[PDB]
């Protein structure tokens, strides 16, 4: 179809079963090259078709007009099963008896180290409520 | 008593010289109040609620692409403008287009293309946050009387009330209907670290699918999508979702990159699923601290004249609580208000009454029953419920018992957090200590007796402490600070 | 222009010249779209022209033909001033002292504290000149950095 | 006399007792030697040079390409095909195509196309890598007879004669026209790392711009770029090349990428110059030492007339060389050949010929001329050209000379290299050794003297012994090991 | 051709011949978009041609029909060289020797071997004795 | 004579008391056995092949479809079916369709969709897999006649006699032609881990190609591709050579995996080729164990006239064999029937016979000839023929004869494997060692002796056993155990 804008450029609209076809646009001819059109909806696009005289060959183009000014294409990219897809990285989400567990752990895995200190100090002092009190602040200190 | 089909209930006799007591609530648990002269109660936590959360950041998903415009022109004419450069709402591109002769221009060189497109967030598939505010939070509190009347199923209760708290209030009172005033002076606190946690709410309206995340601060601040603030109409960084392809000779097609929603489901599972109900949003974890005034309240049914008409029969059978409790509903035949006569033998002895009891002096009613409960020492134990009577044995030991309640204490010393210590007075600071101490050893203070009174316990602390001033071996000095814990005990009379 | 092949693949060739223009094939007609065309060389490109039936309207393709089949398009890519330029990033090469072993002896000092304290210490220990001591330390820290 | 005009002459004054040699020739150095009775020989080391480097690597740039081909099918009918899948030198990629109606499929799923290039590099584009091989490089040596008819210029020598060393090579005589044969033994080893360094050369075919470079062997290896060895004729890695675009419908452009000649000048720029000529190709670093035979040499002149006519002028002024010597050009009037009466005067003393002569026996010819060249001692000096005498006077002082002399002669040793040692038999061990340290004091050992002459120089050396035998302080003890070195250097007597 | 079932449903068997033909069933007509067809064999292949409302168009079908109810289309795929390929993959497939390996751990730890020799040497009294403990311990190095 | 050109021979020269003897047979081995005046024997161990192996699997491939069908349903039609989802030997898929408002149905959803074939292999394509059954295998002895007139080369023999032993077997008999009959009491037993292989075979029928491999059960269990029991019909896993494409509105393709037979003979490469012969499969490792009667055989040629014509020449020289052996070829010129007298001599003195003779009594008749075999004596030797004498020399030591005997009787003692030891008696626990020890010290009890005869080495053993009792230093107590030893073995007396 054609359409007229205040400012005196025309607008040619077309849906998708307009592709390689002559369309006239007021004086001259108008042809439209694209093969991805579809109907028409509120996704649209548009673009300023080059009028080439007539001699030159179309390079690079996908719309052109002989003999005509100012002609602008306008279509819509909807109708159609859908597109550049790349999808966006985001990332994954996602007390007492905790020490215990860990010093548990650390006994049962150092048993050459826990033994050297307990001998050591079993050995160096005498009474054994110090001797206790002295292991058990080692034990709790073991996780360095 | 709601609470007989719980996991986490516990008991509180308080003390019989004074009334105030103290309580911890935590999501799911249960405290049953009790005295010597007045009737039992109850208390639930059962939400930890705000209503309107503020919101934060509204993301989107699936921009929609509207109106897009592309204008170029030839080398040495001054690089093309579009009037969406410059309003809100649209994302632009500008490159160079390799023109030549078969398009309208007279050079060979590089031109220049610009385009740009209106972009907004296709409807309800935006994807919301809130951020909760500790000042706002509201706690609820219930209390259900023990009526007795309960079967015991997962109903609602004929007669329960509630009362809300929050932060700012100080002082509550309920009516508990015909039973009477109670005052629950308290303090609250919310669950750990608020401000780490942020909600996102899709907005997919569906009903038999999740629509409300709980997740980190900083990655939710950190997802690479459009966001924008409450009340605004231009997305911002609207670039995330557009790519701009090779620009042609005039034209740059502008793809949309698509809706997302699938993926961030995808990288979401295994997140907690939030609870949400209308306008509130629930959290899962909170304490509530408080303190019961028991002191206007009254017992029921004093007047009745106790009906030995001797017509009763069990509608229950005595089941094995899951709390070392007896469960019992009765059912009468007197057909008039009356009180159910309860006594407890052991061993067949003739004295009675070997049995503590909830549900205190209860009674038959014009509509109703009674789902009477008792505690009998361990051992062998006969109940008797007017001229019926059943036998049962009680599991567990006495010492069982006293350890079992003292670690109950320490442990609720242990969930009162960290607001148990009070440093404005170095008077304070021991008095607040010496009172927790003794809270903690209530249960144990009436573990095992039998003699004369109160009185002789004043005059064996008295003794004890005498004894522990004899400058003996300092290792067994422990009879003084023994004499000095049940001295002080002696103001609350836990035990006679 | 068009050809026939031996394997009953018909074949068009285009210059330039002829953007948006009707063709003869066989019977039918073809159509060709593609706007990047120029002069006949080595730098061929050829590739199927797809038919499609009457009613139907071309969708995503440069080229079609009607009432045709077997027809593969070809043509050149020179005659025009030159194409997605993307220059290969290669690294730049690279243009390749008393006071600089200085400081790499008193890094290697900082570094190596328990080897450096264990040989100053027996040196010490062992050695009573102090002329000695200072002269074989000098040295020792002159040579660590080779270690 | 060439070697007068750069910034490095060095001196050797060979031995007495035998006229065997050694040198160390740097490039830009040279090595001036002079005996007791042969004419004086020069030594250059002006050019390294390899024909023929081979080939490593062959880089290619800006590819050609050559019918490409692209074909597809819809989706249910199997991945399609081409033959250019399998040949030498193709590069091929496989994707999905969004056919749907337009298309001649009825089904709208996803099928395949895939399109294959021949890529073969143009010519002229190709930047080849070539690498020196140590066991075939080409040194250089020239020397000129040091005739001094020459006014000391820019100007290569008339009568100069060359000649080339490589590993391979063992011994070699040149005859120096009238002069008489001289033979240079000599030993070669390469600059520091050959095998890091790769030399790199477009065959761009250039006047005014660079033309080869040279560079480290793991920055070629990683130049993202096509490449193959040479004997291969399918490229490797020629994708590196090829843009691929978007699968379109049935069609799949193959973009050039592009040539690439200005990306690699940049990266490439400031890396020092690398020189060819021909087929050959230079280098800027390398050690040559040789041994020079001046067994079969005769002087010349000896038996002209030596005219006392008395009749000479300047040509040039006395004037202080760079390398502590005096140069004097000089132009005759005799009309006939005869030598150059000259004397050498200090202190205004009767006694002549007291300064060392170069030029050996400065003489005239028929045509030619007298660049006679002195080195004087340090203090008031008058030079005698016949009857012609001009006042001059010499910087420095002799304990100077002995400083610099033995600071060069340490500086030889220290640059021959690991090869100043010997390690096969003991003899050797000592014969090496000890000829380098007799080499280094040589320059010392012919400083200043007075007396009776040679023969009491070894008793000197005797004595020294004989001292350092005195069974005194070890401290002291050094005289010993003096008059050893003394006694040994007694064999070559270079000072009476 | 075509033909009626037992439950009053038609099918429609066609060979190579007639990709992209019209054929008539019963009342109405049928379309055969399929490009995979062949001579009848028991390597067959068939489904339900769906019918689709007049005034509509195709939609992801190789065949339809207007007019019709029941028809189910079925063919063979002989008489061409055969199919998306994919290969399944299937995986490729003493004394002395103690003595050696005591060996390689003695050789591979020489420091603690001296150790062990020299304090068992230096102890042990009896010189049968030394070289029986020697040899016990050799065997049990290694393996533990 | 067969087994003189093998490459792992061992002798066993039995007993003269007893003419039992025992056996170890190995794959490629051979055991000759001699006795003191009985003609010598042979046995081999050649096969162990199975007939009729059990199946266990029978994987297929290449499979073949056929009446493929596809059905589908519009959503909310609920799921479609199809018959052939419970028929037997059929594979099916279920999966979703994009059906809309282009297709029949009323709404916009998605549907449900299922395929179905049916998959049975095509015939001369399965790799069927047989395992080995332990109380079947047979096994197979042969024995050789020393006659002699063989060339003792690789082609087949005259007058060879065989055998076969399974478990159940226990007695067996051979007669030996006019030599007499021996007897075979056996045991035996499987090669290692029969259990571990299973054997694959094609039953492709093809002459130029492998048809069969031996592989690990563990391996062949875990194959990724369809199989069957035998007398099954219907194929278990066929999903595995079938992939469905992607699901179309109505349609979905089932494509054929195609034929798989190159890639399991590649991943078969290098697995060694089975052999197979008629229903006969054969096997590569093994162990047998028998017991010879040598009681009812009888020797050849002692009645001849043994004639004195000394008439001979030699058709071979004394080459030494391959084993401490001496082989000698001999023809005749006598043109009758006679014993060949053979004399052996070392340090050239007169006293004869000082070798050790196999082929026992070496003859001729009416046709034959002599392979005769000697053993010599380490040293300078001397054979003798008739008139005919060669000088010969045999290389090693006669304490390595022992160290040999004795490192082979060991080597067979670790071969007899696991059946040397039974506890089922003590009598027969120490009969059975004693014995096994005493076929070990065979070889070492007839090293080196002379004397008066046989009877007195039991004297000079109860001397040893008397001295060992001499009550001396313990580092000499050794006798005492020698003794007792030497005077087990008595007897049998196989070394006077
Ligand atoms: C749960 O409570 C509802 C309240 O209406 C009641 O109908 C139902 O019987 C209760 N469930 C059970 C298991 O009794
Ligand atoms: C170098 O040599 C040339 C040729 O003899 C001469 O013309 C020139 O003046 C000399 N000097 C320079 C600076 O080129
Ligand atoms: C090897 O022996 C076989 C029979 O065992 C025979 O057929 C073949 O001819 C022999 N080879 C030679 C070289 O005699």
């Amino acid at each position: 179809t054609v359409r007229k804008e205040r400012d005196g450029s025309t607008v040619i609209r077309a849906e998708g079963k307009d592709a390689a076809t002559q369309v006239r646009v007021e004086n001259g001819t108008c042809v439209i090259l694209a093969t991805d059109m579809g109907s028409w909806c509120d996704d649209s696009l548009s673009y300023e078709c080059v009028t080439i005289d007539q001699g030159e060959e179309p390079v690079d183009v996908d719309c052109f007009c002989r003999n005509v000014d100012g002609v602008y294409l306008e279509y819509g990219r909807c109708g159609k099963q859908e597109r550049t897809r790349r999808s966006v990285l985001i990332p994954s989400h996602a007390s007492l008896r905790t020490h215990l567990t860990r010093v548990e752990g650390w006994v049962w895995k150092n048993k050459l180290l826990a033994l050297a200190m307990v001998t050591v100090v079993w050995l160096t002092l005498e009474s054994v409520v110090t001797r206790v009190a002295v292991l058990v602040v080692l034990l709790c200190l073991a996780p360095v | 008593s709601r609470c007989t089909h719980l996991e986490n209930r516990d008991f509180v006799t308080g003390t019989q010289g004074t009334t105030r007591v103290t309580l911890v609530l935590e999501l799911g648990g249960c405290v049953t109040i009790t005295a010597e002269g007045k009737p039992s109660m109850d208390v639930w936590l059962d939400a930890i609620y705000q209503e309107n959360p503020a919101k934060t950041r509204e993301y989107c998903l699936h921009a929609k692409l509207s109106d897009t415009k592309v204008a170029a022109r030839c080398p040495t004419m001054g690089p093309a403008t579009l009037a969406e450069e410059h309003q809100g709402g649209t994302v632009c591109k500008r490159d160079q287009s390799d023109r030549g002769w078969g398009n309208h221009c007279g050079l060979f060189g590089k031109g220049s293309i610009v385009a740009c497109v209106k972009a907004a967030c296709e409807a309800k598939k935006k994807a919301t946050g809130h951020v909760y505010d500790a000042n706002k939070i509201v706690y609820t509190v219930k209390v259900e009387p023990h009526t007795g009347d309960y079967v015991a199923a997962n109903e609602t209760h004929s007669g329960r009330k509630t009362a809300s708290f929050t932060v700012s209030s100080e002082k509550t009172i309920l009516t508990m209907g015909e039973y009477g005033d109670v005052s629950l002076l308290c303090r609250v606190a919310s669950g750990v670290d608020l401000a780490q946690t942020v909600i996102l709410e899709l907005d997919k309206t569906v009903e038999h699918l999740p629509t409300a995340w709980q997740v980190h601060r900083d990655w939710f601040n950190d997802l690479a999508l459009p966001w924008k603030h409450e009340g605004a109409q231009n997305w911002n960084n609207a670039e995330r979702l557009v790519e701009f392809g090779a620009p042609h000779a005039v034209k740059m097609d502008v793809y949309n990159l698509g809706d997302q929603t699938g993926v961030l489901l995808k990288a979401l599972a295994g997140v907690p699923v939030a609870h949400i109900e209308g306008t509130k949003y629930h959290l899962k974890s909170g304490h509530v601290t408080c303190e019961v005034g028991l002191e206007k309240l009254k017992m029921k049914g004093l007047t009745y004249t106790m009906c030995d008409k001797t017509k009763f029969t069990w509608k229950r059978a005595p089941t094995d609580s899951g709390h070392d409790t007896v469960v019992m509903e009765v059912t009468f035949s007197g057909t008039k208000p009356c009180r159910i006569p309860v006594r407890a033998v052991a061993h067949g002895s003739p004295d009675v009454n070997v049995a503590m009891l909830i549900t205190p002096n209860p009674t038959i009613e014009n509509n109703g029953g009674g789902f009477i409960e008792m505690q009998l020492p361990p051992g062998d134990n006969i109940i008797y419920v007017g001229e019926l009577s059943h036998q049962w044995f009680q599991k567990g030991s006495s010492i069982g018992r006293v350890f079992q309640k003292t670690k109950k204490g320490i442990e609720r010393l242990t969930v009162i957090g960290e607001h148990a210590w009070d440093f404005g007075s170095a008077g304070g600071f021991l008095s607040s200590i010496g009172k927790a101490v003794h809270t903690v050893l209530g249960g144990a203070f009436n573990s095992i007796f039998g003699g004369v009174g109160f009185l002789p316990k004043l005059l064996l602390g008295v003794a004890l402490a005498w004894l522990g001033l004899n400058m003996r071996n300092p290792t067994m000095s422990m009879s003084f600070l023994l004499a000095g814990g049940l001295v002080l005990a002696m103001t609350l009379g836990v035990g006679a």
